[PDB]
């Protein structure tokens, strides 16, 4: 004719937030972005 | 304070982004609930999806600025867009008030993360036209050697990038340098006194230097192949001596900003450098530095390494405190976690990205500067094109002893040959100012004629015409 009673406890959480390793952003800077329509973009030549 | 006047008009307008309705809506066709909701400018996964990777610096102000102002009352007007510092304070609001004796972790320079920047203050530089860099090429194809120059320019809006602004370039001026094989270095006293003189010239033409140019091209065999490819993934994108020169400019020229508590803060300038495609061409590509971290670490501690692709970190002598710089990169096994308790720090992941090119040949707002690009420049003493009033009689001559107003002020508005008239001052600087007023603007047919009638410019052609 009895009872039992308890609660609980939590823990929420923590952050780093680590991110971009060296490799990815050397990948990331050798690329090409897109020239609106007549941004044409050159050659060149010389030194005979 | 006043800014400027293409900074003002990125700061007025919104730049919201529009959607159309789709089948995840579940409201009425007059509302909106998320997906077709108005879209903010400085949400980096647009960015990314059109590949763009900045989030536009304006657009940047705009996420702060809801940091800042609230819907709560607030009443501060704070702003808080200002250089982080890595110096430290000396009063230090504690006990520890001697540097020599005390530190503590509220002045204490926190360890550098080593996170990038996420937003550019130049988004995309453009040119005039492709026959003015031409002759910087041509420069190397003379004496052999690297060669170095300024850029003189202005800025107007971007439609491509959402509230962005476009670098736009003029003319080039070079300095006096002394030219090496390997590389270049020259004495920064003359330069900045032979500047002083160029900035004069400028205001009333309407430019300013906003930018600097310098050669890498390394030729191969001169035969089928154009140059060697130095600058690739594996190899430095930018070197660490020419991290110094660079951020040495953008602290001499800084940028007006209401924004800022100090006055000046986010500096539009450019760093263009010709190094050659992976394949086989000359194509440039330009890269500024970062603000958050480079740009104030500059005036304490960069010092020179022996490797293009990193610096190294010099020891603290009783002023000096520096943190400890930290980055990630992959162990032979696997990937780690941040591994830097070593000198010789990479400097390519201070530096972002910028996006050049040139414009089409069949339509334009202006050009203003095309008239010859083959006159001789005024420093080019390396190269045969550094001559007396010789030229004069052989580029202009007011042609063929009587030329026509149509085919002589195509040639007068030359940026060198203006600049190179001045300099002997025979004219009044009132007669001046509206002669090269004349050459910049449009409708200089009426003014063109005022010239000519002119005493000091029949005393310019019977100088000449004595002379050889
Ligand atoms: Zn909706
Ligand atoms: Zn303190």
């Amino acid at each position: 004719q009895i009872f039992v009673k308890t609660l609980t406890g939590k823990t929420i959480t923590l952050e780093v937030e680590s991110s971009d390793t060296i490799d990815n952003v050397k990948s990331k800077i050798q690329d090409k972005e897109g020239i609106p329509p007549d941004q044409q973009r050159l050659i060149f030549a010389g030194k005979q | 304070i006043k800014e400027l006047a293409v900074d003002e008009e990125l700061e007025k307008e919104d730049g919201l982004i529009p959607r159309q309705k789709s089948k995840l809506c579940k409201h009425g066709d007059r509302g909106m609930c998320e997906y077709c909701s108005p879209l903010p400018p400085w949400d980096k996964e647009y960015h990314e999806k059109n590949k763009i990777k900045h989030i536009s610096f304006h657009s940047y102000l705009k996420k702060l600025n809801e940091n800042a102002n609230k819907k709560e009352n607030g009443s501060s007007y704070i702003s808080p867009l200002s250089e982080p510092d890595f110096r430290i304070n000396k009063r230090c609001h504690n006990g520890h008030e001697p540097w020599p004796r005390g530190i503590c972790s509220k002045c204490q320079p926190s360890a550098i993360t080593l996170q990038q920047q996420e937003f550019r203050m130049v988004d995309h530089v453009e040119f005039q036209k492709s026959e003015i860099i031409n002759e910087f090429i041509q420069a190397w194809r003379y004496t052999g050697m690297q060669r170095f120059g300024y850029m003189y320019g202005s800025y107007s809006k971007y439609d491509n990038t959402p509230l962005g602004i476009k670098a736009v370039v003029e003319a080039i001026y070079e300095p006096p340098q002394h030219d090496e094989q390997d590389g270049l270095t020259m004495d920064v006293e003359q330069v900045k006194n032979e500047m002083l003189q160029i900035d004069r010239q400028a205001q009333e033409m309407g430019l300013s230097r906003i930018g600097l140019i310098f050669t890498d091209l390394s030729d191969a065999g001169a035969g089928d192949g154009s140059v060697f490819c130095k600058r690739h993934k594996d190899s430095f994108f930018l070197s660490s001596l020419e991290v110094i020169m660079a951020a040495r400019h953008q602290t001499r020229h800084p940028n007006v900003s209401k924004y800022s508590e100090q006055g000046f803060f986010s500096s539009k300038f450019v760093t263009c450098v010709i190094s050659g495609n992976l394949e086989g061409e000359i194509d440039i590509s330009s890269y500024q530095v970062s603000t958050e971290a480079e740009a104030l670490v500059t005036a304490d501690m960069i010092s020179g390494s022996t490797f293009p692709s990193m610096a190294y970190i010099n020891d603290t002598t009783d002023e000096r405190y520096v943190p400890e710089i930290f980055y990630m990169k992959s162990n032979e096994y696997g990937i780690t976690v941040k591994e830097n308790a070593k000198p010789a720090f990479p400097v390519d992941y201070l530096l972002v990205t910028l996006t050049h090119g040139f414009p089409n040949t069949d339509t334009e707002t202006n050009s203003k500067f095309v008239s010859s690009t083959g006159f001789p420049w005024s420093n080019r003493q390396a190269m045969g094109q550094s001559q007396d009033y010789q030229e004069l009689k052989k580029y202009l001559f007011n042609v063929a002893s009587s030329g026509d107003f149509n085919l002589l002020h195509e040639k007068i508005s030359n940026f060198h040959l203006l600049l190179y008239i001045n300099s002997l001052q025979i004219l009044s600087p009132d007669e001046w100012k509206l002669l090269i007023e004349s050459a910049v603007k449009n409708e200089w047919e009426e003014s063109l004629l005022k010239l000519v009638s002119s005493a000091g410019w029949q005393t310019l052609v019977m100088i000449l015409q004595e002379s050889g």
